[PDB]
């Protein structure tokens, strides 16, 4: 019969609750750079959680902040995926 | 490097 | 075990790219965001999404944009996607003129409020702060 | 070099923010029944997100509340997975 | 190089916190059915390879302490960590027998900088609890 | 059924 009204959402946040999110004025935000690279390479052949998991890894590993303000220097970031999906999601076929 |  | 993707269209993709903010909000310019929006437009277009980019949206505009999108006919679409680029705090995102709850933006697409997206993926990508803590990292 | 301190957590919540979570006094909670059922059959061969997605599906489709109180009658539930994982997780090999 | 390394002497620890009974001042009732959950979870996670430990009717202090000490053990030879919470709850918060404690504080013990032997290893939390009072009426 |  029925389906929950909150079913089948996915929220791909750039960062975890309570935290900041980094943006490079010259190259754009960390999360979007990472997301686009992985989508560019694998958007058509990986399941979306595989895609976003790899995005998590790239944001976590490839980025570290540079600021002249030492308070914001050498900081790190991890994104945050929230899934209410009920199936696997592929963007092809 | 700025925050949002 | 997989979402059925065999539809005429992948679906609609809304990008909200908020760069400039009213002086009353206190928020600064989000330099770099245009490069994000352009890169996103290409990726999601390549996936097959019908992408439209709206710039420097007021809270009301954002609300209306998503409400109208949820009221369209998605019968021949596989899914829906929305990407929000802005300042934010926990549970909230900045329009040009203030903050609006993320919950209210996405609630339009609930199963009981958007029957043609029922049992279909509804995706939201959010680049925005969720508070003021910093992760110092380790090792 | 560095890893974010919040990296590599996964939170498998029985329900979404703001909502209740159902428990049958005779059979246990919906989320737990579904979780154990899918783990018994696939815990050793499916990736953790594939598992939890199947759990989402089973709780969403197989369950509906029964109460003498009409306020709590015929209600639905969707669980909620929050992933800060940076790799795929298999419980074997 | 896309999967967590699972080549360790042991899969790891699984802590189950099974809260059935609550001090009446909390307003909370008995969670009938929870024992059956704890039994099934235990059998299930032992079968996966976890070292399972079951705690019952824990105070908030006990929950905080128990997880803190678990985070201070040596996990060098474990692949991951798992914790399962069965209780009453409200948004961002979980009930001990004597009140509420934030989910954030329970899991913070296992942060990369506070639990170095679980660094780069999956830290799993399964949570059966309410997160508010809303009901989903469903559709179709 | 009951709620948690």
């Amino acid at each position: 019969y029925k389906i929950p009204v909150e079913a089948d959402f996915l929220f791909a946040y750039s960062t975890v609750p309570g935290y900041v999110s980094m943006r490079s004025p010259g190259r754009g935000s960390w999360f979007v750079q990472a997301l686009c690279s992985i989508l560019e390479e694998h958007g058509k052949d990986l399941e979306i959680m595989q895609i976003l998991t790899r995005v998590n890894d790239r944001v976590a590993r490839h980025f570290e902040s540079c600021s002249d303000d030492p308070h914001f220097h050498e900081k790190k970031q991890i994104p945050c995926v929230v899934s209410m999906l009920t199936k696997e999601l592929y963007f092809s076929q | 490097d700025e925050v949002d | 075990y997989q979402y059925n993707m065999n539809f005429e269209k992948l679906g609609k993709c809304i990008i909200i790219n908020n760069k400039n903010f009213d002086k009353v909000t206190g928020m600064g310019v989000r330099n770099g965001t245009d490069k994000d929006a352009e890169a996103l437009f290409k990726c999601f277009r390549s996936l097959g999404f019908d992408v439209i980019v709206y710039n420097d949206c007021s809270c009301a505009k954002m609300q209306d944009l998503l409400k109208k999108a949820s009221e369209e006919d998605h019968t021949n679409a596989a899914c829906f996607a929305c990407i929000l680029l802005s300042h934010g705090e926990e549970n909230v995102i900045y329009g040009k003129d203030g903050v609006t709850p993320i919950k209210d933006l996405t609630a339009h697409f609930r199963g009981d409020r958007c029957k043609t997206l029922l049992e279909k993926p509804k995706l939201f990508f959010i680049q925005a702060c969720r508070g003021t803590e910093l992760d110092d990292g380790i090792q």
